[PDB]
């Protein structure tokens, strides 16, 4: 079970936004200009790393 | 990382970019009556630069 668990919130946290626009990588690369999505982009990067 | 006619078909600056930008005006020395029609910008291509 813990491992399962482990693993389970280590998926989750991808549709985490930690403080981005959105999760999906995609969305901000097509929505924002690629200064303003670095921002995002490093935000989503802290979290998941 | 500005978006623009200038910006994107004329001259990019990278997103990146370390230097500085310096600008005066000059319309005492390079403005005429007639029109000065020397000077010429590109509105008009393919894809981005």
């Amino acid at each position: 079970n813990h491992n399962a668990q482990a693993l389970n919130t280590l998926v989750k946290q991808l549709s985490s936004k930690f403080g981005a626009i959105s999760s999906v990588l995609n969305d901000i690369l097509s929505r924002l200009d690629p200064p303003e999505a670095e921002v995002q982009i490093d935000r989503l990067i802290t979290g998941r790393l | 990382g500005q978006t623009g006619n200038i910006a994107d078909y004329n001259y990019k600056l990278p997103d990146d970019f370390t230097g500085c930008v310096i600008a005066w005006n000059s319309n005492k020395l390079d403005s005429k009556p007639s029109g000065n029609y020397n000077y010429r910008y590109r509105l008009l291509r393919k894809s981005k630069l």
